[PDB]
């Protein structure tokens, strides 16, 4: 029956990713920022892709860390093949969602993963940022704002909902995005930027003393 | 043979002559060197005939394709690679005498200042490609003579037309000095080819106005 | 199924 | 048994041609118009095939874009073998015939997909233009004037019965279609041409102002 | 049980067969005529094989042109190989014996076509025109007269056996396969001949207005 | 061996001698150099025996194939494609001393102008091809005097007819001027072969008619 | 070596030479070089010997396993492609030394005239063939003094026998101005090797009668 | 289990055996005479397998053909391999039981054909006439004087038994087996000969008006 | 099945 | 090297010397170049010593072989094929200077007639064969030499006994005009070796027979 | 089965 | 059942690693040390990985020695394509992780083992001690002070945690480990440390007399 192990499947996977840790991103003055909740210090939940495309996920790590080689072996591949202002986030978020698919209705598990492709302008361009969410499916959405990946979305979705502002400040936008993922100090969050204003790699951690400051 | 190409205010000019000789004997008295690759390119291939036209052929279809499956274009920086690996894949034959060289005239929608868009790329036989920044380039036979006419006839460029009369003069003179170049035959009213390209794409020049620049260059020589 | 013809 | 594993195969494919959008295809004066109901930006159901043959389709999006994709690997593969106008609308549409017949019987899952191959004349030459429908098990249908896909397909074929008129010109046609559609904004819809007078290369997107002032 | 799965996938098939149009092939005065009841003009079931080979079928459109390329194939393959005389209508109808009794043991599914493979004398020369007909499980049957394919073949098969006479010239062998087809206009019917008077390629197609005055 | 082409109004002619040699030897007094590749094409092959008997029967089968699998011929571009494909694919044997060139004519149904829907086309060793536009081409040992010949005598050309008496006479000037080209044997009654390629196909112009020219032309000029 | 093929009315007649050497040294003196590879076609081959036998042999081999196939003969077209795709096969190796070109003739039972059925083939090292116009072919060494004595003695042949005899002397004027063709040897009793075919089928000629022809033309020459 | 799967094989093999027309082989003066009862004039189920080793079969065509090839095969690469004179009948029959054990136990369907490999003496050379009949299992068994071939066997057994002589003719041999064989004019009958008279093909059919004078 | 000989 | 082979009235003899060099230097006084195949053929092999006895050893395995596969020894035909075939897979290493050419000598049990079914047969370095028809061959550095005198003796082979002795003979005279042939050395005592096949098989001819011919020999010459 | 020695 | 053949794997594995003795490592002053209870001579549960990272493991010998001969040709493989200092635990600890997950999920029975990757600082560098565990499941787990590995760990790690202290020396780290340990003689304990200061290769057994005197 095509019904039951496709509900079924479906009900594996988003199982697996609400039995996890929570993830947001969101769009500020500098470009996207991306916030989650990560105790371990070697283990991360947030990575760059391409010089201005970022990945966040949620789910099983060995899983999603998959996705994360998978995705940077392509990125480097097609900027090598073509060049590199050709990649672009649209492309990696298909991708990605043309794999999960595939994943989903031919292995044997679902992958119990939930992943976010941001992108930003290149240094000197204006345009606004672009959040993409595929999930464990293959399905893919355009979020204008913000996405919350991971354990139970609803009440963090809400009050970033309540708290959001365009082109608020990185310190703005941090506390906001702490604010609504506790609905945690800088031991327990893993936090990056997407900076529009680097001149060519934009992706940046921020850990330590400096996101002691900005929090 | 011999294939100009230069800027001007505002776009990208290329031309070339029509003459294939084998030896000293005259083959082709009409060929077309000059390719529109794509809504904002051209390439024109200077070299063995066979490998030229399968070089502008099969690129064609390479941007196109990519264009198709994508839904934009490649980027300049990108299409300046795909042909770029090309050339250095016909290596091996070229040291085997069936070199081709390709010179790439385009017009980059991107670029930030209009007047300044034009571009143009010149490769050698190893792959390598240069973005030329004097203001013009040529490849051919003829192309030392030619670029030695455009050095000086270069101030006179001031927008489409006179930069595509500097063109047509360069090529004149390309043919006047070397003996494959093919000049004007006005007995058989065959001229050079010509494509411009600016902000709307790329079009070809239509004869009759190669024709009138050729016939004043010639009265103008004679006295 | 289909395409008889 | 042969029998039930056919009817069950149709039926699942059958809904999920139901459960999409809905996209119309019609000639018109200067060729054929392409109007689906697409709200994403970056994903597209209509898409250029080679220089004269264009292709629309509805159902699930990472299949119906893998036949896009096998579609144009094959006809720039003909066309660089034989030439560029050696390659028809009719081949075109017998392989996604033969393709998706294979699909059906030999996959684990049918591709719950439709699709239109459209195709127009060359430049300065005149021709009618070809409409062919080819569904999920592999048949083909000849169309004389316009194709519906997806969705729910009976009120938007009878209101285009009412409204078709053969060389109406781009601003009827794409009235009579988003009218015989809604049976919405620029924001909503994707619309195409194959416009038959362009010199080489006929499919052409309208999008944006252009498409503001002819609707 | 092979009894079982014998009986079942030959009632499949006979099934199929009679699921679809009716072609007849007949021999006449200049060789051999094949009229077939076919809407599409895409579409085909008549075909050349090689220089005095034709080929008709009725069945799954997928599945008799997948044999009809296959055979071209084949008799192409042999020419080339020792000389065009040498390949004959008796080698092509034992080739797609052998490979639909190996497609109806060996496959899924059994092939639900009927074929008939239809050979006249060289240029200049004298002998019978030769009909066969190829069964979905690789039988073969030689004909003298006629052969009928596809749908209900008694009251075509009997009509004609009152209708037929030999020698018939091309207007009366059309008018009787019509008639016979009938127990249909140019729009229609796919109607070729195997003229044994043409110097090499012995078949051609009569469409359009020429078959408008040949009924 | 020598094969000559010529667009006449309406329609193409294509002949060849006869003769075949090794060395000084002559090894062939009745060799035909000239096939009917398709409807409307034929195909002349000058060079080495074998590669060309195998060039011509290949490319019929192949023009032949893909009409009977898609149920159209292929355009006049598609053809020229393939055969410029098999050239190319020849080449290492051609540089091995089996080269072979072929001279392709043809009458396209698909043009505009059936005054002008002849069609000659020209192949290099390499697989590139020229589309000629002065009205005639030969290939082979005596092209160069065949198309001296041709030049002139092209102004009396102006039907069916005349253009293949002046094809015959082309080939009698190939053959008078170079020894690897057989003439008219009166002798043995062997002449060159000719096609003919119109609206309505191709067709082998029959022994006589050529006799009869061959014969005018060497009366003409004994006297 | 030297083999020389004519048509007479009616038929095909294919005889050939005895020596085999090694450079100035005579190394066979009775080697049979004409075989027939089936009930209508005669072959000979000359040059290198191993290359030779082994042609002959996998030809037959060919035509008679695709008989038995189809169950019915190629047509005379058919065979000729086969021959020459084979030649064209060792085309490496005999620009390596082992060169091997045969001469083939048949009896094409399908032709339309019985008189003319006769049918003579000839091959280069670059397996591109041709059929025969002008009545007779040779190869070998001695090839072009057989040729250049065929056409001149050719009107006298009239049926079988004549055009037995012209051959047989076609072969004497090749090893009499050749020395890599052996004549008729008298003091051994070997004689040059001879197969007719015609409408029923191929048969090897009896040693006697190529014997007396022989003498026949020895004592005309004396 | 073994015993089940063994014995209903054969069930199935000896019925498609029993389920066909009727061959006889059986020695006479001149060699060994094949006579088989076959409506068609392009099958045929007697042959040629090496210069004196013939071949007849009856069951299912494409079988018992497809041995035919194999064993042409075979016998034509030993003979190059080694010499005309090594193949010999006892070899080929060998082979054939290997083969058809082989399929009888590994193959799906068992082959439903009965196999007879014929042998005569060499030319000029003086020796009796082998027969050797192979079954659908492997088996193979040596017979003195004549092998009767599928359909029902005992009637045409005992006639021969009864009507048997030594060094008959060519034309007493034929009435024999006709006679038993009715237990049938030129146009159903296909009869060949193993003449050992022959130089070296020793094969050869006997049609048409010769063998209208012969019966 | 069928090709019964 | 030189083995010499000769048919006398009923069988075969085949004989072959002792000596084996590197360029002027003899290195082997006794090495054996007549083996026996099988109960009905003896092989001598010339040239490179190694692929010599390697060609030898091979050969008769392969024989044998086919022999316990089917029951039955191949003819004397298929015994020829397969040498020739191992003869032909050298020709790239001969080439590079690894040349053995092979003499093959058999006793024929099913010919005709017994007084003639003796059989010899000499290979080139391309594998192809050839049944001698003039009575004897040889192969080696000294065959001509050897081939001269048969000639001239082979008149009084009427026996067994009478063609060995024209062996031996032929043996010394090949040494005694070639520096690389060893003739008998009556210091050492070693003397040709020798294989006689006839209806009843192959034997080796015991070392006194022959020492006592090659003595006779030798008190003729002085 | 069969082929039993 | 995803949910019962998981549940199952994890109760399999982990009754094979509390049916094994019993390893502990902690942090010392000098670096790390690990403390087995290993009766046999030749088998060993703990091993230099590479220059500063250690190993032991408990379960199943073969599979965990497996484990061992992974890591140590993946260690050297990364040294040798980068350089030595860029091999660190944490790759390795990862490598683990991805392996017997991999292991978990597809092969039929899983390692019923457990790791234990151990790292120090570099000859005259100061970083305190890394520990990682890896579960059989893929699991990885960073820990400051000590692991305790296989058969019953909570009365050993109760026992540690009351007795642990940091910058112990090798002797009193010792007497706690040996003691945690009993919750026996230089015969039945495999003692090993990472000891920070020796100049490259920090792995050095601690066995006999030697073993003798610090216990």
């Amino acid at each position: 029956s095509p019904e039951q192990a496709m509900r079924e499947r479906s009900e594996l996977a988003r199982k697996g990713i609400a039995r996890a840790k929570s993830v947001v991103a969101l769009a500020y003055a500098g470009g996207v920022l991306f916030v989650a909740e990560n105790p371990s210090r070697s283990l991360q939940k947030i990575s760059e892709l391409y010089d201005r495309v970022g990945f966040a996920a949620a789910g099983k790590f060995n899983e999603f860390d998959n996705l994360r080689r998978g995705g940077i072996q392509f990125a480097d591949t097609r900027g090598y093949a073509y060049d590199r202002r050709d990649v672009t986030g649209r492309q990696l978020a298909n991708v990605y969602a043309q794999t999960l698919g595939t994943i989903f209705t031919e292995q044997a598990k679902p992958y119990e993963v939930e992943l976010c492709v941001a992108e930003v302008a290149h240094y000197g361009e204006t345009k606004r940022p672009e959040l993409y969410r595929i999930t464990y499916d293959g399905s893919i959405a355009d979020e204008p704002h913000f996405v919350v990946m991971g354990g139970t979305t609803e009440p963090i979705a809400n009050a970033l909902k309540e708290s959001y502002a365009e082109n608020a400040s990185l310190t703005d936008a941090l506390r906001i995005a702490v604010a609504a993922l506790r609905a945690l100090g800088v031991a327990s969050l893993e936090v990056a930027v997407l900076d529009a204003n680097r001149p060519r790699r934009a992706f940046r951690r921020i850990t330590g003393s400096a996101l002691q400051a900005l929090l | 043979a011999t294939i100009v190409a230069l800027k001007y205010p505002g776009g990208v000019v290329m031309a070339g002559d029509r003459r294939s000789t084998q030896g000293n004997m005259i083959s082709g008295r009409d060929v077309r060197k000059v390719y529109i690759t794509d809504d904002y390119t051209a390439t024109g291939i200077a070299g063995t005939a066979a490998v030229a036209v399968e070089f502008a052929r099969l690129y064609a279809v390479e941007l196109e394709h990519y264009e198709k499956l994508e839904g934009v274009p490649l980027t300049f920086a990108g299409k300046i690679n795909r042909l770029a690996i090309m050339v250095r894949g016909n290596l091996a034959a070229a040291m085997q005498g069936l070199l081709a060289l390709p010179l790439l005239a385009g017009y980059d929608i991107h670029a930030s200042d209009p007047q300044s868009a034009g571009r143009i790329v010149s490769f050698d036989a190893a792959g390598g490609w240069n973005i030329e920044e004097e203001g013009y380039q040529a490849v051919g036979s003829g192309s030392l003579f030619a670029k030695s006419s455009m050095k000086k006839l270069y101030s006179q460029v001031t927008d489409g037309d006179s930069g595509l009369r500097v063109a047509v003069e360069a090529l004149y003179d390309a043919a006047d000095d070397d003996s494959a170049t093919g000049g004007p035959d006005l007995v058989r009213g065959i001229f050079p080819t010509a494509v411009i390209i600016d902000a709307d794409g790329a079009v070809d020049v239509p004869e009759s106005r190669i024709a009138e620049l050729a016939r004043a260059i010639i009265e103008s020589r004679s006295g | 199924t289909g395409q008889y013809l």
